[PDB]
RNA sequence: GACGGAAGGGCACCACCAGGAGUGGAGCCUGCGGCUUAAUUUGACUCAACACGGGGAAACUCACCAGGUCCAGACACAAUAAGGAUUGACAGAUUGAGAGCUCUUUCUUGAUUUUGUGGGUGGUGGUGCAUGGCCGUUCUUAGUUGGUGGAGUGAUUUGUCUGCUUAAUUGCGAUAACGAACGAGACCUUAACCUACUAAAUAGGGUUGCUGGCACUUGCCGGUUGACUCUUCUUAGAGGGACUAUCGGUUUCAAGCCGAUGGAAGUUUGAGGCAAUAACAGGUCUGUGAUGCCCUUAGACGUUCUGGGCCGCACGCGCGCUACACUGACGGAGCCAGCGAGUACAACCUUGGCCGAGAGGUCUGGGUAAUCUUGUGAAACUCCGUCGUGCUGGGGAUAGAGCAUUGUAAUUAUUGCUCUUCAACGAGGAAUUCCUAGUAAGCGCAAGUCAUCAGCUUGCGUUGAUUACGUCCCUGCCCUUUGUACACACC
């Protein structure tokens, strides 16, 4: 729960970029893939997010799955300052 | 202008044998229509993958054992051909379940 | 965040985790499956495994 | 313990009922005929049926049988 | 990329299984049944079957895209290399898994269990299956665990006319008083089955004979 | 219905004949005891527990114990609100300790929190009689319904049976039943046959180049990816093939069974896989982010480190292995499989060559695999010599010593080989296990395990018989008839 806030911010940014986050059920792991943060920290953050709505969670097969709801998206926007017409995965980037 | 013979191996691996056979047949037909020198749908020792297990979740009954086996079918299709023709062939020639793989070069 | 929170767990039944439950109990490492056998004996049909003989 | 099952026997009986001609005593022809006329999802079963039909034919040379 | 062929195949199978499990978990509301993986060079197609296809789709690229992203994250592949399609299943009645899911949903919301089972059976029959069977194990009023078998038509228990003929679905249903378990075995009709044999392996059916008139004078018919 | 210390039928090498091979004996290795312990964690207990929990645990495992460490007390509400909420902090003390664990000092740290109150999550904690799921067991026995009919006021029953066959409720026949279904069968995979098809410098075999070795003449035997063609063997693919076939009698010349002939194959062709109806208060909540409830919860049953322990011994029982000799023993020497499985983002299977008596190492490889380890040149077996029925050269058990190797970690030898010590045991009492053909037994190999370990399991070959080819006498079940004051059903 005691998160060096920069790391948390980075995690949030990553989430916003993606629209989706996949976490290992691996505590004791030194560093998560992609983000230069500890898996555990990420998991904690996502748990926190879930506990106040925002994110839908799955524990399936030693893998946590994280999809962001509309309220969640709004909250993320508020956190990051980015205004409107932005990434996640609510709509396609172009023709893909 | 080109036509430089490379000799190309095609791998055909899968489980559902019928599908594999069909694919092989299709490939041979295609080869015939493009008219090439080719070695046939060479078959390898169809590898069984055995996993034998206590049927009991917990080791309290009679000692029932099950061999869960995976039949695998490995096929080599050798072509005396350039690469362009192979590419043309592999534009289609894909059917669900079966693995199409091009080794390329002799 | 503590400095000493890991044993040298390179091998043994510790490092070897299952793909479903994460068990250290009866782990079919064979073929690079890494499953606790019980679960496999339920999912095997989808894993392409069948019993014939 | 090679007692032919109910099913095979029944099939043979049916065959004899519907196609008493075209059952030329010996096995091989009869087998083929069975394969043609009766639809069997197997091969061994078909063979068995053929055998039973042949037996029936042999019997029916040496008198009338019940059913 | 690239391992031993056998090993690769095993891994693929495992992946498929995992995916199936995820879809059972994630797309629970979506009424999911089956996954149909097609792996080609570059673009890997993943077909997904459900009752409520609209839900799966979302509002044009909603849930499906998220799922794709998740898949990518799981198995290292990039955007475009994995494609996901959601489809209508051709009559859900023959499909056991879908039926099981429906039953579970009926249970969870609040309905008569026996009656629900009967309804399901009726639906299956209407669809056109040769027979079907529902088993409901657990507490169905009172503490002692009770099995409840409900069936229609034939149900082949033995033989290779099972792996080819009977779709089986096992589910756990979670309740406040205790966990129910719903098993459902469905007898698909031989003809509509298409894959494998088109009739039951024991059965023998013979056609009707055709009449021919003998003698009528030998005669000659010339051209 | 169940039951009987009732009556008959009828099965079954989990019954017995006729046999074998044995186990209990002996030494050990390994469960289970019973103790004992800091803790020796536990789950089982007739078949249906006891080399089983894939349980061959050096830590991990891990469930146990003695201790340290940590929060992974989500969110909801308040006191601090930076003049400070806060994490750290080498030196040495402190301290199993390059754990600032905490106290000293005095720099940081940046409202994430600190700590309470509502609340939750975690648990190899409990409950398997709250369960699901799976499994086991009745039983892989031959059972089990239902439709229409009959007998019944009914519950029910007949059908499903006096008999004769079958591996079989398998069938024939008798017959208020008739035709049905599930189960048995059929099916399915494999093991067998194809000198007919499909093809193969990844399986093979031929003819000639180059030459290697000869007899010395033409001819042998080779090696060599040279070239060429074939496909017997190898491989699979497609089919076919056996249907008890052909007669011989037997039995109402039914169902079928036995004998000869042919045939690759006449025990359901062998082996399974699947497996009904209902269950058992059978097994697991120690496979689970399968789980109802109860428990606990931050000086924790959550976690994680450090060490031990599950391997203790006065002794019970059950798996096994090795021995008790000349069917030997040890050297030589000959020399033969089949399943297997095996790495690139790593620490695989590892050839081949020098150094080491072994154990092994090293430089180069080849193999993400019919291609390389690999003809896995395995053992058992087959020849000659040496010793010839001595607790002996049978047997290698209690043990000391080095070198290695695995892994941070080997003492409580992990294991390995070498020299040694060289014991119990001269064919195993009462009981009883397993078996009817490539079956029994022997003999290895491989995989599962796995950093390391095999005496264990799965598998696969390799040698390869005795005696039945029956019957209910014993044991267990099964159905009928009988009786019953039992139906939570004789505990
Ligand atoms: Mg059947
Ligand atoms: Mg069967
Ligand atoms: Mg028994
Ligand atoms: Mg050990
Ligand atoms: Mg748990
Ligand atoms: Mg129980
Ligand atoms: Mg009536
Ligand atoms: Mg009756
Ligand atoms: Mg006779
Ligand atoms: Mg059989
Ligand atoms: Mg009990
Ligand atoms: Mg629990
Ligand atoms: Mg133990
Ligand atoms: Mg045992
Ligand atoms: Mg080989
Ligand atoms: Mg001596
Ligand atoms: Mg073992
Ligand atoms: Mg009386």
């Amino acid at each position: 729960m005691l998160i060096p806030k920069e790391d948390r911010k980075k995690i949030y940014q990553h989430l916003f970029q993606e629209g989706v986050l996949v976490a290992k059920k691996d505590f004791n792991q030194p560093k998560h893939e992609e983000i230069d943060t500890k898996n555990l920290f990420v998991i904690k953050a996502l748990q926190s997010l879930t506990s106040k709505g925002f994110v839908k969670t799955q524990f399936s097969w030693q893998y946590y799955y994280y999809t962001l709801t509309e309220e969640g998206v709004v909250y993320l926007r508020e956190y990051l300052n980015l205004p409107e017409h932005i990434f996640p995965a609510t709509y396609l980037a172009g023709q893909s | 202008q080109e036509v430089v013979i490379h000799k190309i191996r095609i791998n055909l691996t899968s489980t559902k044998v019928k599908q594999l056979e069909n694919v092989s047949a299709n490939i041979i037909k295609n080869a015939e229509t493009f008219k090439l020198v080719k070695k046939g749908p060479v078959r390898l020792p169809t590898k069984v993958l055995k996993i034998s297990t206590r049927k009991t979740p917990n080791g309290e009954g009679s000692k029932t054992w099950d061999t869960y086996e995976m039949r695998i079918h490995k096929r080599y299709i050798d072509l005396e051909a350039p690469a362009h023709i192979v590419k043309r062939i592999t534009q289609i020639t894909i059917e669900p379940g079966v693995d199409v793989e091009v080794i390329i070069a002799a | 965040e503590n400095v000493w929170y890991s044993h040298p767990r390179k091998f043994g039944k510790g490092s070897r985790q299952c793909r479903i439950s994460g068990s250290h109990s009866g782990l079919i490492r064979k073929y690079g499956l890494n499953i606790d056998r019980q679960s496999f004996r339920e999912k095997a049909n989808d894993i392409g495994f069948y019993k014939y003989r | 313990g090679r007692v032919r099952t109910k099913t095979v026997k029944r099939a043979s009986k049916a065959l004899i009922e519907k196609y008493y001609p075209k059952l030329t005593m010996d096995f091989q022809t009869n087998k083929r005929l069975c394969d043609e006329i009766a639809t069997i999802q197997s091969k061994r079963l078909r063979n068995k049926i053929a055998g039973y039909t042949t037996h029936l034919m042999k019997r029916i040379q040496k008198g009338p049988v019940r059913g | 990329a690239i391992i031993s062929k056998k090993r690769k195949l095993v891994a693929d199978g495992v992946f498929y299984a995992e995916l199936n499990e995820f879809f059972t978990r994630e797309l629970a509301e979506e009424g999911y049944s089956g996954v149909e993986v097609r792996v080609t060079p570059t673009k890997t197609e993943i077909i997904i079957r459900a009752t409520k296809v609209q839900d799966v789709v979302g509002e044009n690229g909603r849930r499906i895209n998220e799922l794709t992203l998740l898949i990518e994250k799981r198995f290292k592949y990039k955007r475009g290399t994995i494609a996901l399609y959601a489809e209508r299943v051709h009559d859900r009645g023959l499909s056991a898994v879908a039926q099981a899911e429906s039953m579970k949903f009926k249970l969870l919301n609040g309905l008569a269990i026996r009656r629900a089972a009967y309804g399901v059976v009726r639906y299956v029959m209407e669809s056109g299956a040769k027979g079907c069977e529902v088993v409901i194990s657990g507490k169905l009023r009172a503490a002692r665990a009770k099995s409840m078998k409900f069936a229609d038509g034939f149900l082949i228990h033995s033989g290779q006319p099972v792996n080819d003929f009977i779709e089986t679905a096992t589910r756990h249903v979670l309740l406040r008083q205790g966990v129910l378990g719903i098993k459902v075995k469905i007898m698909k009709d031989p003809s509509r089955n298409t894959s494998g044999p088109k009739a039951l392996p024991d059965a023998v059916t013979i056609i009707e004979p055709k009449e021919e008139e003998p003698v009528l004078e030998p005669s000659v018919k010339d051209y």
